[PDB]
């Protein structure tokens, strides 16, 4: 199978340029059976194609009219990857940017997007990065004896999105609910990550949420205990 | 080498125009171009393929030629028939269209 | 440009029952020379990229199960799920790859109709670590309920609160088809210390009367 790894910062100041890369594994950039596209997604505009680069017997590029003059998608044959450069970035460019492979095997100049990268959330803002403050959501002392109890972590006052939350270094996955973040009056994000566990295990089993905010290189481990 | 293009030709708006090119060596693929945009590909082993930007008004013409339908004032300019040959390499030809 | 439209905005179907979603292009995506329809279907589960399901209007992609199938032709297309599974809850898109720019539809959110499940309500006071920093967030959690419609009210000394709370909801669970919600009331340290009773009143279809979880500030 083909694997596409995305990299590059998410936070871009207005008027400055966004630069992302899509490293390819399992295929070549100069493939005659493929085109290398950039797609964006936002709740306002849905899914929108931005541009592509393909090599048949010469390198070609095709871009959307909504970004011509700002966008550049160039390949790198030695590093087996393709870039995206969006100049003069405005708050309207805030979106999840996906790199994807267009499978052009039957029709050499057209095909569907058969493989996609994980996506990069790009936030257009002048605000500086801020790591999260993690606080426990302790299980209640009035829990059901021989029932289930809820506990969690409040990941407050961070910017930009996203944060990742795991429990017991990724061992506890069952019954976990990491809610989507909300933008607060202050302009910083906040989310809760909860988990329902057996009430009888609160004395013996330890619970620790592991929060990673890659934009500011912050890693906070927080132990959630009763009382 | 051999570069034999149709020449600097013209046609009216709304109509169609045929783009001819003639080449000594094995032709692997012929790429048609509207200035810098790719119009069509005629691969020897995989056939004719039209760009999604031109499927609506470009059809394969006679031989390795092309037919540009529904002409507009924006179609004025240079047109190139790239000939990727083996072992001779690439040979290109220019055609100017006025409308 | 070719505009893509999808007739059902959202669709709720019981587990194991058929779900058919419609798509339409403003022009025919059928190319005569090869008799192919340049149309694709994608599935996008929350927080992950879209996955290709069908291409050429009816060809199933490798690895995608037999319950997904495509039909319809030229301009009107239809994606069918013969028996909808819990894991199939996602937004499904159609796309044309006929002319540049390649365009997508608005998407159709496919969800499951299931029995009414009442939430398990939990209230969490602010931690001493957070109060020390100068703020008090009180979190009320409604766990695994159905349908999504739920009203959560905050009361501080029996006074209804307004403008100082924010709520968040998870998308429908891929195994039990329920939702979860957290409502967070945020006060300053000084305000939190001015009041005693902090209550979260929850009204839901699965509850005969509202459930109130509350605590008194200071070890309760």
């Amino acid at each position: 199978e083909v694997q596409l790894q995305q990299s590059g910062p998410g936070l871009v100041k207005p008027s400055q340029t966004l630069s992302l890369t899509c490293a390819i594994s399992g295929d070549s950039v100069s493939s005659n059976s493929a085109a290398w596209n950039w797609i964006r997604q936002s709740p306002s505009r849905g899914l929108e194609w931005l541009g592509k680069t393909y090599y048949r017997f010469k390198w070609y590029s095709d871009y959307a009219v909504s970004v011509k003059g700002r966008i550049t998608i160039n390949p790198d044959t030695s590093k087996n990857q393709f870039s995206l450069q969006l100049n003069s970035v405005t708050p309207e460019d805030t979106a999840v940017f996906y790199c994807t492979r267009e499978s052009t095997t039957y029709d050499l100049l057209a095909g569907p997007f058969d493989y996609w990268g994980q996506g990069t959330l790009v936030t257009v803002s002048s605000a500086s990065t801020k790591g999260p403050s993690v606080f426990p959501l302790a299980p209640s002392s009035k829990s059901t004896s021989g029932g289930t109890a809820a506990l969690g972590c409040l990941v407050k006052d961070y910017f930009p999105e996203p944060v990742t939350v795991s429990w017991n270094s990724g061992a506890l996955t069952s019954g976990v609910h990491t809610f989507p973040a909300v933008l607060q009056s202050s302009g910083l994000y906040s989310l809760s990550s909860v988990v329902t566990v057996p009430s009888s295990s609160l004395g013996t089993q330890t619970y620790i949420c592991n929060v990673n905010h890659k934009p500011s290189n912050t890693k906070v481990d927080k132990k959630v205990e009763p009382k | 080498g051999t570069i034999e293009t149709t020449g600097n030709i013209s046609a009216e708006k709304g109509g169609s125009i045929i783009l001819q090119c003639h080449l000594t060596a094995q032709v692997t693929q012929v790429n048609w171009e509207q200035q810098d945009q790719l119009l069509a590909i005629c691969n020897a082993d995989l056939g004719w393929h039209i760009s999604p930007s031109f499927k609506d008004r470009v059809a394969p013409g006679p031989g390795l030629g092309l037919t540009l339908q529904s002409l507009t004032v924006n179609d004025t300019g240079e047109y190139f028939c790239i000939y990727h040959t083996y072992p001779d390499g690439t040979y290109t030809g220019r055609i100017f269209l006025e409308v | 440009d070719i505009v893509m439209t999808q007739s059902p905005d959202s669709l709720a179907v019981s587990l194991g029952e058929r779900a058919t979603i419609n798509c339409k292009s403003s022009q025919t995506v059928l190319y005569s020379s090869n008799n192919k329809k340049y149309l694709a279907w994608y599935q996008q589960k929350p927080g992950q990229p879209p996955n290709l399901l069908i291409y050429w209007a009816s060809t199933r992609e490798s690895g995608v199960p037999d319950r997904f199938s495509g039909s319809g032709s030229g301009t009107d297309f239809t994606l069918t799920i013969s028996s909808l599974q819990a894991e199939d809850v996602a937004v499904y898109y159609c796309q044309q790859y006929y002319s540049t720019p390649f365009t997508f539809g608005p998407g159709t959110k496919v969800e499951i109709k299931r029995t009414v499940a009442a939430p398990s309500v939990f209230i969490f006071p602010p931690s001493d670590e957070q109060l020390k920093s100068g703020t008090a967030s009180v979190v009320c959690l409604l766990n695994n309920f159905y349908p999504r419609e739920a009203k959560v009210q905050w009361k501080v000394d029996n006074a209804l609160q307004s403008g100082n709370s924010q709520e968040s909801v998870t998308e429908q669970d891929s195994k039990d088809s329920t939702y979860s919600l957290s409502s967070t009331l945020t006060l300053s340290k000084a305000d939190y210390e001015k009041h005693k009773v902090y209550a979260c009143e929850v009204t839901h279809q699965g509850l005969s009367s509202p459930v109130t979880k509350s605590f008194n500030r200071g070890e309760c």
